[PDB]
């Protein structure tokens, strides 16, 4: 769902399609601001690979041969192609073309600059009562801007009263190379007035693998899982 | 500039009479886009198992089809030949001239 | 006079090619190709000739592996040659009476390429693109012999066969049959009278409006168009003002008719 | 010989109401169908509706398109708006006779620390922060 990579060395992305239904696949890309277009599309009963207009010859393939398990590789990549990947494929009746699910990949210069989030619960206002309380906790100082994040209280899921900030805003959006953050605002009277209810708020941190080369002096930034821990108080 | 229209005729088999059957036939001629809607009409709606001829070309690599229908002409009914094309702003109707 | 195989690649998308190849002796035709069965369809009992049960085979292998391989090379080469989506591809290939062997191809429509004597030769028209496209089919040297052994040998002793055989076919005579009919007017206080023919092979044809034995020169003779029984059709008209029109008559002549012209007045009314 | 756009960039209405998204076509073919499609945060993709050419008015199910062909102009009209459909929105275009890629509007999107229920944070009662 998520892959980050450095440039000049290769990707491959892994995309799934409902069973299969499958002629014909085509992939498409996606960028923000700009339009998807199509990058070529696999001929499986002839393992035709052709690209499309003025893409350059040979800097992606397609081999997965299989309707829902299908794999495209990219190689040589830039600072440039890099966004949300898409498989597609027509219907049956070619009435809808139903497209897959998508892998976002980023790319950058060397392989620092993604570090794991930060993740801790702050103090909200002292009012409170004075019949509701809102604790929030904020990840910042991680890119790529791509990570999840739940709250976890008393060892159980959260489902509902909780909006969390869709887009990860960037803490320096001068350089485009710095990390972002989201908050996750989320609580009767009661529950936080009662000092044994607990908040475990967890950021799951997409990053590196063990294949990967580390050079930095700090930690490798694999993906993670960071959480905090929180209380309440009776006055 | 290399787009060109098609020609179109409309033409009985037979002399028309009604309640004798007979074959009406439209002639789609001169077109190098190569990829057209050939449609025959009885009373305005489209007529079904309309057969055709194998597609060719002529000496300027024009394309021609020959698309024909048997069929019995009653006097309150008329007949007409659509085509649909590239080269076309909308589709061209050749009517049967039945005297 | 001469026999001729035609091939249609139509790219009308990236994932939409339809390839259409069809044997034709002038203006009928006799053959057709299945690439569901890969198998050549004889359109006729005679449209198999003098030739083998055996090499028909050889060469409906070496056509499918052919037309397979040449239907594949494009979309490899769309970019290289700067074949700009949609375009159309055509071929034409035979050999006449008597014995001149030709084949050529059409690029949107105009002529690209042409195979003279045992090469692949530009037309000087087409451009640069024709010579990179003669250069990519002048590379392998077995096609272009296997090509020229096609035009200069199996297509006269083929052709000899066909015509052979179709002799019963090709010399038949069908006799025409005319109505005729009212026509639009070309202006006002005039009439058009129309004069069809139908139903006639072969194509040669005698068709035109008299008054007694006076050919009137203001007949307009129309094209000769199919019927897919074989027989043609033919629509002659002539204009008149309004009057001195019911002493017109059509006559045609036609080598079925053994010598007795059909002969039909106009009423009227 | 076809492109496709769409004007609105981000838009905003009120709950339970109705709002459209309109979609500029040039394209240079008579048979062909034009779809929508919704872009959800999680990049997820799904089609919405299919109409095109000679095809009367589409109204699959809560959601009717305002076609004018003479003018080459489709809008994507949805009523009944529930606050749960906000996502970005894609505008598609495709032949009919041989489907084959499609081409794409560039998109509508739809809508210590102390909070007013260095950073700008977003609104989601309120929640921003």
């Amino acid at each position: 769902k998520s892959v980050i990579r450095q440039t000049g060395s290769s990707a491959e992305i892994t995309c799934d399609l409902a069973e299969g239904s499958t002629g014909y696949i085509h992939w498409y890309l996606h960028q923000e601001g700009k339009a998807p277009q199509r990058l070529l599309y696999y001929d499986s009963y002839t393992s035709s690979v052709v690209l499309e207009s003025g893409i350059s010859p040979g800097k992606y393939d397609t081999y997965g041969s299989t309707r829902k398990n299908l794999r495209m590789i990219l190689r040589n990549l830039i600072e440039n192609d890099s966004g949300v990947y898409y498989c597609a494929t027509w219907d049956g009746d070619y009435y809808k073309k139903l497209f897959g699910s998508g892998t976002t990949l980023v790319v950058t210069e060397d392989l620092k600059n993604v570090f794991p989030p930060e993740v801790a619960v702050f103090e909200p206002s002292e009012a409170e009562i004075s019949q509701k309380a809102t604790l929030v906790c904020l990840a910042t100082g991680f890119y790529p801007d791509h990570v999840e994040l739940s709250w976890w209280v008393n060892g159980k899921e959260v489902h509902s009263g909780v909006c969390t900030d869709p887009q990860p805003l960037k803490e320096q959006p001068a350089l485009n190379d710095s990390r972002y953050a989201l908050s996750s605002r989320l609580v009767s009277a009661t529950f936080w007035q009662n000092p044994r209810n607990h908040f475990r708020c967890q950021v799951q941190f997409y990053g590196l693998s063990e294949n990967d080369e580390w050079t930095q002096d700090r930690a490798k930034p694999v993906t993670q899982i960071v959480s905090a821990e929180a209380w309440g108080r009776a006055d | 500039g290399i787009q060109r229209t098609p020609k179109i005729q409309v033409y009985s088999r037979h002399p028309a009479e009604n309640g004798k059957s007979n074959f009406l036939n439209c002639y789609v001629s001169g077109f190098h886009p190569s990829d057209i809607e050939v449609d025959l009409l009885k009373n305005g709606e489209r007529i079904e198992k309309v057969e055709h001829s194998d597609l060719s070309f002529s000496k300027d690599w024009s394309f021609y089809l020959l698309y024909y229908t048997e069929f019995t002409p009653t006097e309150k009914d008329e007949y007409a030949c659509r085509v649909n094309h590239v080269t076309l702003s909308q589709p061209k109707i050749v009517k049967w001239d039945r005297d | 006079l001469s026999f001729h195989v035609i091939w249609i690649a139509s790219f009308y998308n990236h994932s939409w090619k339809q390839n259409l190849v069809s044997g034709w002796l002038s203006d009928l035709q006799t053959h057709t190709w299945d690439s569901n069965s890969s198998t050549i369809v004889f359109l006729w009992p005679w449209s198999r000739g003098n030739f083998s049960n055996e090499e028909w085979k050889e060469l409906e292998t070496l056509f499918r592996i052919r037309t397979i391989r040449s239907f594949e090379g494009i979309r490899r080469y769309a970019h290289e040659l700067q074949f700009e989506y949609p375009f159309e591809i055509q071929v034409t290939g035979g050999c006449e009476l008597h014995s001149g062997s030709f084949l050529q191809l059409a690029y949107q429509g105009s002529d690209f390429v042409s195979f003279q004597n045992n090469s692949w030769l530009p037309y000087p028209v087409a451009g640069n693109m024709a010579k990179h496209f003669c250069k990519v089919l002048n590379q392998n040297q077995h096609e272009n012999d296997i090509t020229h052994n096609l035009l200069s040998d199996t297509c006269p002793r083929f052709i000899l066969g066909l015509l052979d055989a179709g002799k019963a076919h090709l010399q038949r005579q069908v006799k025409p049959e005319a109505w005729l009919s009212h026509g639009p007017s070309p202006g006002p206080g005039h009439l058009q009278l129309v004069c069809h023919v139908s139903g006639f092979y072969p194509k040669p044809v005698w068709v035109m409006w008299m008054r007694g034995e006076q050919e009137q020169q203001g007949t307009q003779r129309g094209d000769i168009l199919p019927s897919a029984d074989g027989t043609w059709y033919l629509r002659a008209t002539l204009e008149v003002a309004a009057g001195e029109a019911a002493d017109l008559s059509c006559r045609v002549k036609h080598s079925s008719l053994e010598g007795q012209d059909i002969v039909l007045y106009w009423e009227g009314s | 010989a076809q492109k496709v756009t769409q004007a609105q960039s981000s838009v905003s209405m009120p709950v339970r109401k109705a709002v459209t998204l309109n979609c500029l076509y040039e394209t240079s073919w008579w048979s062909y169908y034009i779809f929508w499609y919704k872009q959800l945060p999680s990049k997820e993709m799904i089609f919405l509706i299919r109409q095109g050419s000679d095809e009367q008015n589409a109204k699959s199910g809560r959601y009717s398109v305002n076609f004018k062909k003479a003018a080459k102009s489709v809008a994507l009209t949805i009523s009944a708006l529930q606050l749960e459909d906000s996502a970005k929105y894609f505008c598609a275009l495709g032949e009919l006779r041989w489907p084959d890629k499609l081409i794409f509007g560039k998109g509508t999107r739809v809508t210590s620390v102390c909070l007013f229920t260095v950073y700008i944070t977003d609104k989601c009662s309120n929640s921003a922060v």
